[PDB]
């Protein structure tokens, strides 16, 4: 019984990462997220046990809808319709609802009618080097690697709201695929303190006991 | 046996510079994390830094209030210990010792053994 | 992180059994914590390293104990010379604070 | 056309699913391999490789490198315990948070055999010998010298060799690997005496692992 | 045994090789190897009692050391491998154990926790920087976090035996010997603003020895460079 | 070497070439042609070198 410690087994499950919320008529909701690896506690101690690594992606979004407190007279609405822009790495960035951005060609993007199957999409392994790099010795500001740059997704509605406020969330999943790892790593011992580096604070190495015998 | 000495306290305008001197004598200098803590008129101690031995690249940890207005430093050639001050205010009136640590186990506790006679800085 | 003693001033006959606390703000490592002896006027000395272990030349009437983020000194019987002010030092990220001070005035 | 019919269990997202999923970026001819040395197929490869087990906690050698380093002195008394360490499954042990016990909190299922490398970090000139017994799950830990050699155990002369290697079965009572002073330790003259000594786990290479869950060792 | 290259000459007697893998070769790379394939000799760091682990940057202390650091500044890429020889030596009344690892991209960490740490205090040009036994102040701007029991990475200084590393014990052994291949994503990399490795001494059983000995035991560190190529016209 | 047997060290030989100044330090004394001399091991160390009139 040991091919559940393979790492096709290990590394390829399904993770809550990012839960947002953004509504319709307040001219400034539509969520965003720049697509990393240290986002949550969990799945980042178990992808720093490797240095290098390489997968595709695969996205599942669990979009949901609450009704907002109207004002009056019979409010009525039709099934909803969400938008879930992709930007690769070095495209258009959109910065307010209605925008030049979301209507270009080369943003490939889903569209969502509401009681349906959730909408998945898969994005392939795009660097200009060989592999990710989960740590990076060496300065571009210390510690970036401006290499693995996967993209940034954004969401907004496309129904334009008439008699009540409607807002959504919206739970992005994520499961890599074809994983390969390579040169392993010890186990990080001290508390995650920042997203963007590696800094932490001095801590005892165990838990103690009374004595040695 | 461990003697510690010190001088060079006295009367010192506000804004002012003043160095003082620590002297040891007794053990060998260059293997004790040496501390500096300095005490008001019948109050509370305060702590303000030390200075590493020479197995530890000789580096100073200050305090919050006191960084960048003091200086620690020690002199290579005989076994003397300084703290050079800059821009004194009102309440840096204090009497000042000169304390030493020591590994109890392989272990550094952050304890202080042997003190100084303590010397008095006061500022008008 | 702050240290609290607890009774800034306290009184004691010859031949009785007394006791001081030390209280911390968060919650301070147990072999970080010691206890200092200030007489009137001199200069101040290590009495008990890492809360529970006595210095050298100490007599053996002192013994700290505690753990977690409150401690205690107790002496077993109360002679003439320990007659002083006795602060308790800590370390769990720089600075080193020290106590307020508990002062031990004889009966 | 042909007729279907949907089975339940048709519009659901299941998170530990299997299904051919459209790609969002067609026609990008992704970059090829390159052969980058080290790569890890399984993750027992990790384990396989020895790491120095904190054997002496004591709460106040956690926060510095005494932690791992045994102290061995010569003292007067004929038959004494150097130390000793259950074998008690992540409940607070020494074996918790070395490298092969990082990848066994991730999992619910284990069994397997270990190996238990010592090492003597002293001088060269001095010598003597240990008793490294190991008791069985269900004996109690032996109290003595005596009815510790009656159990299983190697005795350790170092003088001749400084490493003695001792394989051991652990399980999910479960065992301790006490050793015992058996003489003192001599030594010339202008020789220190106060030795140490390093201890060292590994995974035997026959064991496996099941039921995948999320660790601990968070907050 | 009395092993030369180029125009230096070392006298050794066990060698541990990287990931299983030797260094070997691959616009177009030129590949020099009569200048460069020699033994820089970096000077002496001396091994005290209450010593705590010194750590060098690997492209970066070779970066004055004579022709290759020329052709650091002459040519904008570049891949090498190494070849690390250490050895300390001592009487047979001293005892002590050292740990020689080779870690690849070792990401530190700095004290301040918003911060990272400047330059000069990542890498001294070939000059050891140290770890401390103790801890390193928050109030300090930008210092690197050399606490030797968390090794500087936030990780168990217990489990550095993963990396490529070698014992020098000093009953029995005196020397150590690595061989590290280029470990990288991409196949040609910057040598100015990147340091693909770190090689680290840690002293784990700390040095003893009676009244009337020696007080220090030097340590000698000696790289050369293996089938390096850069790329320029 | 004419020492004890208990005594360890290690040398440079460094030859500078005819031409080249006399090195005036340690670095780049190891920069020209030498040879670690190690006592703990060996205890001769042969150097051959050209002279000329």
């Amino acid at each position: 019984s040991r091919s559940e410690s393979s790492i096709e087994n290990f590394l390829c499950r399904s993770a809550c990462v990012y839960y947002a919320t953004y509504t319709n008529n307040s001219k400034k909701g539509f969520a965003e997220w720049v697509i990393n690896t240290r986002q949550v506690a969990q799945l980042r101690r178990k992808l720093e046990l490797f240095t290098y690594l390489r997968f595709d992606l695969e996205l599942t979004f669990v979009i949901t809808s609450a009704q907002q407190p109207s004002t009056a007279s019979s409010v009525d609405a039709p099934v909803q319709t969400h938008q879930i822009m992709y930007v690769p790495p070095g495209g258009p960035v959109p910065t307010k609802v209605k925008d030049y951005a979301w209507q270009t060609s080369t943003n490939p993007s889903v569209f969502w009618t509401e009681g349906n199957a959730p909408p998945r999409m898969s994005i392939p392994f795009i660097s200009i080097g060989n592999a990710y790099s989960c740590f990076y010795d060496g300065w571009t500001v210390y510690g970036i690697n401006t290499l693995n740059n996967m993209g940034t997704l954004y969401m907004r509605h496309v129904n334009e709201a008439g008699q009540g406020p409607i807002k959504s969330t919206v739970r992005i999943y994520f499961k890599p695929k074809h994983v390969k790892a390579w040169v392993p790593r010890p186990p990080r011992l001290c508390q995650y303190e920042k997203q963007k580096n590696v800094n932490f604070s001095p801590i005892g190495v165990t838990t103690s006991r009374t004595d040695i015998i | 046996e461990v003697k510690l000495v010190e001088s060079g306290g006295g009367l010192v305008q506000p804004g002012g510079s003043l160095s003082l001197s620590c002297a040891a004598s007794g053990f060998t200098f260059t293997d004790y994390y040496m501390n500096w803590v300095r005490q008001p008129s019948g109050k509370a101690l305060e702590w303000l830094g030390f200075l590493r031995n020479k197995a530890n690249g000789y580096t100073t940890e200050y305090s919050a209030s006191v960084k960048g207005r003091f200086t620690i430093s020690r002199d290579n050639s005989q076994s003397i210990l300084y703290l050079q001050m800059n821009a004194l205010r009102a309440e840096d009136s204090a009497t000042y010792y000169c304390a030493r640590s020591r590994y109890y186990g392989g272990t550094y506790r952050y304890a202080l053994d042997y003190w100084g006679q303590g010397t008095s800085v006061t500022v008008s | 992180n702050v240290l609290t003693q607890s009774p800034p001033i306290m009184s004691a006959s010859p031949g009785e059994k007394v006791t001081m606390t030390c209280r911390a703000s968060s919650s301070v490592s147990s072999s970080y914590l010691h206890w200092y002896q200030q007489k009137s006027g001199a200069s101040p000395k290590l009495w008990i390293y890492s809360t529970s272990n006595l210095a050298s030349g100490v007599p053996a009437r002192f013994s700290g104990s505690g753990s977690g983020t409150s401690y205690s000194l107790t002496i077993s019987s109360v002679e003439a010379e320990d007659a002083a002010t006795y602060y308790c030092q800590q370390f769990s990220g720089y600075p080193l604070t020290f106590g307020a001070g508990t002062k031990l005035e004889l009966k | 056309g042909l007729p279907v019919m949907t089975t339940p269990g048709s519009t659901q997202f299941l998170t530990s699913d299997d299904f051919q999923s459209p790609s969002a970026m067609p026609q990008f001819d992704v970059t090829p391999e390159m052969q980058i040395p080290g790569r890890v197929n399984n993750l027992m490869e990790i384990a396989e490789v020895d790491s120095v087990v904190p054997v002496n906690n004591t709460e106040d050698n956690v926060s510095s490198l005494k932690a791992y380093q045994i102290p061995v002195q010569s003292n007067s008394d004929n038959g004494k315990q150097v130390f000793g360490f259950p074998l008690q499954p992540g409940a607070n042990n020494v074996l918790n948070r070395t490298l092969l016990g990082e990848i066994l909190n991730y999992y619910t299922h284990w069994s397997g055999s270990i190996k238990l490398t010592f090492m003597f970090c002293g001088s060269a000139m001095a010598t003597g010998k240990f008793l490294l017994a190991y008791s069985p799950p269900g004996a109690g830990v032996p109290k003595n010298r005596k009815d510790a050699m009656l159990g299983t155990h190697v005795i350790w002369d170092v003088g001749l060799q400084s490493s003695c290697v001792l394989c051991v079965p652990w399980i999910s009572a479960a065992g301790y690997v006490t050793c015992w002073y058996q003489t003192n330790i001599v030594v010339p003259a202008d020789v220190q005496s106060s030795c140490d000594i390093l201890c060292f786990v590994s995974a035997c290479n026959d064991f496996s692992v099941r039921m995948l869950k999320d660790t601990p060792f968070i907050r | 045994r009395s092993i030369t290259l180029g125009n230096s000459t070392i006298t050794t007697q066990n060698v541990v090789v990287g990931y299983g893998v030797w260094p070997e070769y691959l616009d177009q790379p030129t590949q020099p190897d009569v200048a460069t394939c020699r033994f820089y000799t970096l000077e002496s760091v001396q091994w005290m009692k209450n010593s705590a682990g010194w750590w060098w940057k690997l492209p970066d202390a070779l970066s004055q050391m004579g022709l290759f650091g020329q052709n650091m500044q002459y040519h904008y890429l570049g891949r090498t491998g190494y070849t690390i020889h250490v050895q300390c030596n001592a009487s047979k009344f001293h005892q002590g154990c050292l740990l020689v690892v080779c870690v690849p991209e070792a990401e530190m960490g700095c004290s301040n926790l918003n911060n990272t740490p400047e330059f000069s205090e990542l890498s001294g040009g070939d000059s050891a920087r140290m770890f401390t036994d103790t801890q390193v102040g928050e109030s300090n701007a930008k210092k690197v976090q050399t606490a030797v029991w968390n090794a500087g990475m936030g990780v168990g200084v217990g489990n550095l035996t993963i990396f490529p590393h070698q014992w020098i014990n000093l009953r029995t052994n005196n020397s150590a010997t690595l061989v590290m291949p280029y470990i990288n994503s991409v196949p040609m990399d910057n040598m100015f603003r990147h340091n693909n490795l770190t090689l680290m001494i840690i002293p784990f059983v700390p040095l003893n020895y009676s009244e009337g000995s020696s007080p220090y035991v030097p340590i000698t560190v000696t790289i050369a460079p293996m089938c390096a190529e850069y790329n320029g016209l």
